[PDB]
């Protein structure tokens, strides 16, 4: 999935 | 009033209006009722969430929301101020409302805030106005909920949005314990199952989450999402979800393959599963979806049978593909050179069928379908060619010593090289 | 005059018209002149090449060819019938003519017939009428040439179209000897070099090919072609082709990445070459590209990033400096698991950090077209470096990866013969  | 359909919520190239119209037609063709707009990489959905739509962008969004009503599919508009916003700043809140105001005048009634995938603590300013992280999100969600006059349907996706993402565990969480208690009951909660991509959602796991959430949650379902693996595509049936679940959920929204046309089996088999309990068999739903898909395309049902088996499900290959695997596994192990030759030939044929499925697929009528899937099928065809070739080499070796160069022999570039050095 | 430009000649989704016409802008801006239409999977170019365009497709094509002339780019329409054509049957050779004529009236003056990637055996009917496979393609090629008034540019791509594809070598090829002598004077031959993807195109080799075909060939160049591996993209400079080849050839047409926007270096550096240091040409190309990556305008990506991007997706036989480096650094660390290691682990995590950095900035650029074309590539590299960043720390203090293909792929010993 993701973060910055 | 039970929500079932698609969420466009992946990373990557989003769909275009012409795909989303073709999406709606299919949704009511098969009796689903909802669409959630949350494509992570439309700059205005998340990345630049304070920003108003341009004039050409307004025109587009209105034409879309129009077509949504023209097909009586409910259109939900999401936004994601997760990684950026100052919760305690009221100009920040204003811009958020200004943005949602803009979209309501496009024709839009249903709304959603997403707080998936962001850092677990706030700025120096925020540490004061709110006691905890979970406290800050609800404040604005509710402030917003009411502003819109508390609309028809309004979803909330939490930071802890699935079992593994709950700290320390799922029912012992201050985060989710706050949400259940301090979030308005007119607001829905999105949940993805025990994991982000869930092999299965047990009836038990929803009861457990429902009690800390103090509602029946709407599933954001990642069963067919392919955005996290370049080589991967998913054309298998909706599977690992009990029909027993419909009574306990406010809906399921499927987050599917980035490639739009690939999502035929994904959405159809979901359609039948919901038609079932508003039990159900995956092996047959697929049989229904595949024969009907075959209409749209030369290629046989047998070809699509093979095709979905090679690109089945995130924890499961399909019957014809699992077999092709164990077969090549046995063949490479037992390297005598009795029956071994018998099985090489049988495998080599099974390879030629992939080459077959690829050919008739390329010679097909429906060019949109070919393209969304081209690189996925070219890849499988080429590996099966090397694999046929390699078994060929292994047989023609009791009579040769010739040991096993164009670039497509060694593969995957730099990524592939790093990957091969991992245990 | 010498032909230099792009050929849209790859498998998969073909570029759209609004992309092609942007290509025409870029060709002109950079003083290039040619564009060969040969996209293998655009219906009515290859698969069913018999079917004339609709009332709608005529509108689109005529509009495009018009645009090619507006920017002083020679449009070459190409046709791949070799899949299932019967040579002798003139219902066919008429159909060839018939289709050609149709596009001629879209305002089109240059053509090519393509015979790459087809079987060496014809049907029984043609086995009678024609002597050899070579003799056969020639026959139809010339007739069509004359049928259109012996046009100014006319190209023929052979079946033995690179060093490796000739029986048994290039200088004594029956197929090539025939084309050489019996294919007409005014028609040009397409050639990819030693290999289908030539790492280098040596001068000695072009001499060798020219002798046995009695022309200087036009290079169909696959240096930057990526259609053939899902994970591969090539943003490295044009390389391996000496400027001394130029006098010895009639053209270079580059068959570049499937994703349109990704072909900026591929094309810029080819122009640069056409006028040479590949390291210097990348710098010129990167620096100019940087201006196409802005941040969006608001009412409420550094050069060093592009350099890293290029180095991670560089050329088919070569990783770029920063790619090569990180690979060596991680190789040494996996090996050595006094404390100098920690200090070079520390430097490696920062390197990885720049991969995530580059992905993040790329994610905010206003030019969404560019971002999308390259997305799944930049994503993959970022995901893997995060994990490599991580696993290096497993030393300090995804089992279905690739799906079925990836699983089969790990069982062939032949991979990992490039590490
Ligand atoms: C997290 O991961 C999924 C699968 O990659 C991605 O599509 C999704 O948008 C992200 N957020 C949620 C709630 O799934
Ligand atoms: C052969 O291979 C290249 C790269 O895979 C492909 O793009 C090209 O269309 C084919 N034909 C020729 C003449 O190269």
């Amino acid at each position: 999935t993701l973060s910055p | 009033h039970f929500l079932c359909g698609v969420v466009e919520g992946f990373y990557g190239r989003p769909w275009v209006m012409e795909q989303r119209k073709e999406l709606f037609r299919r949704l009511q063709k098969w009796e689903l009722n909802t669409y959630l707009y949350a494509p992570k990489d439309d700059y205005k959905h998340r990345m630049f969430w304070r920003e108003m739509y341009s004039v050409e962008e307004a025109e587009q969004l209105m034409t879309l929301i129009s077509a949504a009503r023209e097909y009586e599919i409910e259109f939900i508009y999401a936004i994601s101020p997760g990684l950026d916003i100052t919760f305690s700043n009221p100009k920040e809140v204003s811009t958020l409302k200004r943005k949602l105001d803009q979209v309501s005048q496009f024709g839009c009634r249903s709304f959603a805030l997403l707080f998936d995938n962001i850092d677990h603590n706030m700025c120096a300013a925020d540490k004061e106005v709110f006691s905890s992280f979970a406290h800050a999100q609800v404040s604005i969600t509710n402030e917003i909920y009411q502003y819109l006059g508390e609309p028809e349907t309004f979803l909330f996706c939490p930071t802890e949005y699935c079992g593994t993402f709950c700290y320390p565990n799922v029912s012992q969480s201050p985060y989710l314990r706050t949400v259940g208690e301090k979030l308005l009951p007119g607001i829905e909660v999105l949940w993805t199952g025990p994991k982000v991509v869930s092999k299965e959602i047990p009836v038990e796991s929803i009861e457990e989450v429902s009690k800390i959430i103090k509602r029946a949650p709407v599933i954001w379902d990642n069963i067919h999402a392919n955005d996290y693996d370049q080589k991967r595509l998913f054309l298998g049936p909706y599977k690992g979800r009990s029909t027993e679940l419909i009574p306990r959920l406010k809906g399921v929204l499927t987050n599917p393959n980035c490639e739009f046309e690939a999502n035929y089996v994904a959405i159809h088999t979901l359609a039948t599963w919901y038609k079932s309990n508003m039990l159900y068999s995956p092996q047959m739903a697929l049989k229904l979806a595949l024969t009907e898909w075959l209409q749209e395309f030369s290629v046989t049902l047998e070809d699509l049978q093979l095709l979905a088996d090679l690109f089945y499900l995130p924890y499961e290959h399909g019957p014809k593909g699992a077999q092709m695997l164990r077969e090549f596994q046995w063949l490479r192990a037992n390297s005598s050179v009795e029956e071994w030759r018998s099985r090489a030939a049988k495998f080599e044929e099974m390879c030629g069928l992939v080459m077959g499925m690829f050919t008739r697929l390329s010679n097909c009528a429906n060019r949109t379908i070919l393209y969304d899937m081209y690189s996925y099928v070219w890849d499988i065809k080429s590996i099966m060619s090397m694999v046929k070739s390699f078994v060929q080499w292994l047989g023609c070796r009791s009579h040769s010593s010739a040991q096993f160069q164009e670039p497509w022999a060694f593969r995957g570039g730099l990524a592939g090289e790093f990957q091969r050095l991992l245990p």
